[PDB]
């Protein structure tokens, strides 16, 4: 209902504006007579009366205040010279009666303004010109008057009018940005687009390389019987927050965070050639930033991690709740290694051995070799 | 005693350049990553850039394009080209590894002022 | 930059207008002279040239259109007599300029409008009333075709404003409600408006019972290893959609699906004096569901479900890639029974049993107890 | 055999009433749930009501408050109170359980028109 009040409260503020100059005109008035006087009263208190009896309903009301608008400046004009001004103001509405109603009655706003112009042909030459009312000066006076009103009051409900509609655009933009900015955060740009379409196809994305690392709480069922719930998962919310600070400042994506689990995958939105070394460094660091955190209990929280690569899909599923996922043979890897790590290490197969021999240190104990950090050496 | 202590700040006008100093003692800076933050009293020290342990770099939004970090392994040092300053960093810049930033120890920093004088 | 454009369409189509006009006024006129002949040409080239050269740069081109529009109309102004028409014209653009120019030159528009009427004052006054060249039939055929010109003018250039404006306004508002959509889809209303705002605070709600239900798959990486990577996300995208399609219209709320696990929760966001009922006779529902569906190798799905009851704590964690949630010991309880949980059986836990047994039939077999259905008598 | 069959379709005006029967042979209502879709062309097939055992009842955002679903145990049926109809309701109406729902199998339907004659 946007739409509506603004056209309300350009009518409204048109209506103050042009009393404001009638009373002006009629206060200067001086020994032009009591005829006169009789239809300025009439028109001045409908024109003031209108904006109060805004409410009575339909398209009527705002039509109504044109008419008695039309009514009142053709018979002051009719007795008075045509030098006035009466034409002048005729020109004015023509213009500002499109802007004032909406686009559906576009077509009758159109009439109007052609009515505005079959009278204009006619001032001219029915009105008798150059009709003396008392004093001359007073009329030229009236005359510089009128320009200057009806320069004034166009130029002011024109201003009004944009400046309604740059709020409600700015207003309209900043609401839609916030949420923008929180769709962008919870999802990957690329396939929010595919989301948002009306067709629904199934999202599957076949990636050849990937690496992921899972990492889980031990013991957090006896943290948890000494703590209370509520303590328990701010302990959580400050512990995955300083995570996700790290992997953010890392580069790479996790997925989600299920319960003491959290899950990281490396290359899936774009392929590197060393997605492997970078998910190891960033491990180590997150191992080290792990043990320097402390709970409330004050004892250390241990951390199993254990880290697999292969080849993964991509996509959402189901119809309802969407969020990113992956799958492959590498996950299934990566879960039965991290449940088997022990306690503050990080373990890894005999093919990301492989890989990672050539630039970080693997040592010790299908079979696996755990990784206890990077060459020194340069 | 750890240490890092970041030097190169000053006064400039805006779209100057700098070029921030951090150097650590206590560690070794090819097996650490580095990054750098700034604080200017409307929110606490954020994130600017972000070197890793093989070259890796990272930077937030606001910034990337006009600030470049770099590492010099011998003198076991980051360094922060700024271009295209802006009234709005104007901070104090801090230089840290992830564990120090988390554990709340660090240096004093150094200031960075951008406007006309 | 959808303003700067707004400006310059209405710029461009107003010269299109106004040349079209003056072409028809300059074909009427007969015998008129060629002294006002070298002034038109030069007055319509320019009209017609400015939209063509609008892009040399800054705000000076639409000023200097109106600098050509008033210095030759002054001039045409004075050589004929005031009944023309040249005053009208200056009454339209004194409305006309305001709209076309934006609003951070709002002063310098007043400006203008003032010099305007500044002209208008004096060109009664200053021009040479009556001045006769030739004809004066033509002369008052001119005054009519300038009557009318000056409403049209004004009322195409107005509705083509707005008709502009609406336009934007509408793909605005598309744009926005498929995101909003989509992001109500996605969490729940509540606590959208929470994660909106700009503060941030750890988001805890205390719930003092609730249900949850855990459903999982059966051999399924023996299913894997037969089938394609890409065919299997296809399957369980269909079995999970024709889920989420039951849950939604017995109005549980479905938290999450990680891999073969679908998780249900009954009462968190409005607790209910029945949720246990409705969530056994949706656990039938699905089970029953689960069992007519067909997988691609043609076996039968088994599906292990397990339930459980108590107090649960609701809110998201971390600070990137948020999601509902949900925490408690009945979390813990439902996990232990899904995973010691039968083929093609439901399970619950004696004190699921205490409630269930009035309306539901449960029996053989922490002591445990098969949930078997509903009772038939009622 | 089990069966479902529909009635009480019919030719209405905009604004009208109408009350669609739903009849199940081969099983027991009590213990199964119910719900009736309808059918325009433009999708296939959607959910507008639906009824569980245990009295809980639900409806589509579209039909909020117009629809209204009950049951009748001893005649073995489900009703559909159809009150403020509009248009955009013409269509061909289907009732199920879950089970056949998906499972394809139904009944004929009962048609609904909503136009002035
Ligand atoms: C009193 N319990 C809690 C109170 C507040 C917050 C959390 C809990 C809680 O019990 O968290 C556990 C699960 O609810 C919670 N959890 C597990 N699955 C889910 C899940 O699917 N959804 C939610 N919301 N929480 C889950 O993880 C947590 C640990 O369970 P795990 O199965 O991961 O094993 P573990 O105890 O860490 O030992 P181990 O694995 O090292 O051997
Ligand atoms: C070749 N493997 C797949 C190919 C395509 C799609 C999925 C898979 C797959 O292996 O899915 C498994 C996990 O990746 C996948 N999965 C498990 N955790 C996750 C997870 O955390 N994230 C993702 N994206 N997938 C997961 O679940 C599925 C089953 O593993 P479970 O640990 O749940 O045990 P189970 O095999 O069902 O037997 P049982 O539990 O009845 O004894
Ligand atoms: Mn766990
Ligand atoms: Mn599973």
């Amino acid at each position: 209902v946007a739409r509506r009040q603004r056209v309300l409260t350009i009518t409204a503020w048109l209506a103050v504006v042009v009393t404001g100059s009638f009373a002006l005109m009629q206060l200067a008035t001086g020994a032009g007579g009591w005829y006169i006087a009789l239809i300025n009263v009439f028109t001045a208190v409908t024109f003031a009366i209108v904006p109060l009896l805004h409410r009575f309903g339909g398209l009527v009301a705002p039509l109504t205040f044109i008419g008695t608008a039309y009514v009142a400046i053709f018979a002051i004009g009719w007795d008075v010279g045509t030098d006035a001004g009466a034409q002048f103001f005729f020109l004015v509405a023509a213009a500002l009666v499109v802007l004032l109603v909406g686009i559906e009655h576009t077509a009758l706003a159109v009439g109007l303004a052609a009515v505005a112009a079959g009278l204009v042909i006619a001032l001219e030459f029915l009105v008798p010109p150059d009709t003396g009312l008392q004093p001359p000066w007073a009329m030229s006076v009236s005359f510089v008057l009128t320009t200057v009103s009806a320069c004034g009051v166009a130029v002011a409900t024109v201003w009004f009018a944009l400046r309604d509609t740059a709020r409600a655009e700015a207003v309209m933009e900043a609401e839609h940005d916030r949420s923008e900015a929180l769709l962008a955060n919870m999802l990957p740009a690329s396939i929010a687009e595919r989301l948002k379409e009306p067709e629904r196809n199934i999202i599957a994305d076949k990636y050849d390389e990937a690496s992921v690392l899972f990492a889980d709480i031990v013991g957090f069922t006896e943290r948890a019987s000494s703590t209370a719930p509520a303590d328990l998962v701010r302990f959580l919310d400050r512990l995955y927050s300083a995570f996700d600070e790290l992997v953010d400042q890392h580069g790479l994506e996790k997925i989600k965070v299920s319960g003491d689990s959290y899950m990281v995958v490396s290359g899936v939105p774009r392929p590197r050639p060393d997605h492997t070394q970078a998910l190891a460094d960033f491990a180590l660091d997150m191992t080290n930033v792990a043990a320097q955190l402390k709970d409330p209990r004050g004892n250390p929280v241990p951390l199993r991690v254990g880290l697999a690569t292969g080849p993964v899909v991509a996509g959402v599923v189901g119809s309802r709740r969407f969020f990113y996922d992956v799958w492959g043979d590498a996950v299934n890897v990566a879960s039965r290694m991290e449940s088997t790590d022990s306690v503050g290490q990080i373990q890894v197969p005999d093919e990301v051995y492989e890989r990672l021999k050539d630039d970080f240190v693997l040592r010790e104990r299908m079979r696996t070799w755990y990784l206890i950090g990077r060459k020194v050496a340069a | 005693q750890w240490q890092l202590v970041e030097s190169g700040g000053g006064l400039v006008q805006a779209g100057g350049s700098l070029r921030l100093s951090c150097t650590a003692s206590g560690i070794i800076l090819s097996i650490n990553s580095m990054g750098w933050y700034r604080q200017t009293a409307g929110n606490e020290r954020e994130w600017v850039a972000f070197s890793t342990a093989g070259g890796s770099t990272t930077y937030a939004d606001s910034v990337k394009g006009r600030f470049t970090i770099s590492r010099d392994n011998a003198k076991n040092t980051v360094y922060l080209q700024m271009n295209s300053l802006k009234p709005e960093d104007t901070a104090v810049y801090y230089c840290n590894t992830p564990a120090g930033r988390v554990g709340g120890t660090w240096g004093q920093g150094t200031p960075v002022t951008v406007s006309s004088h």
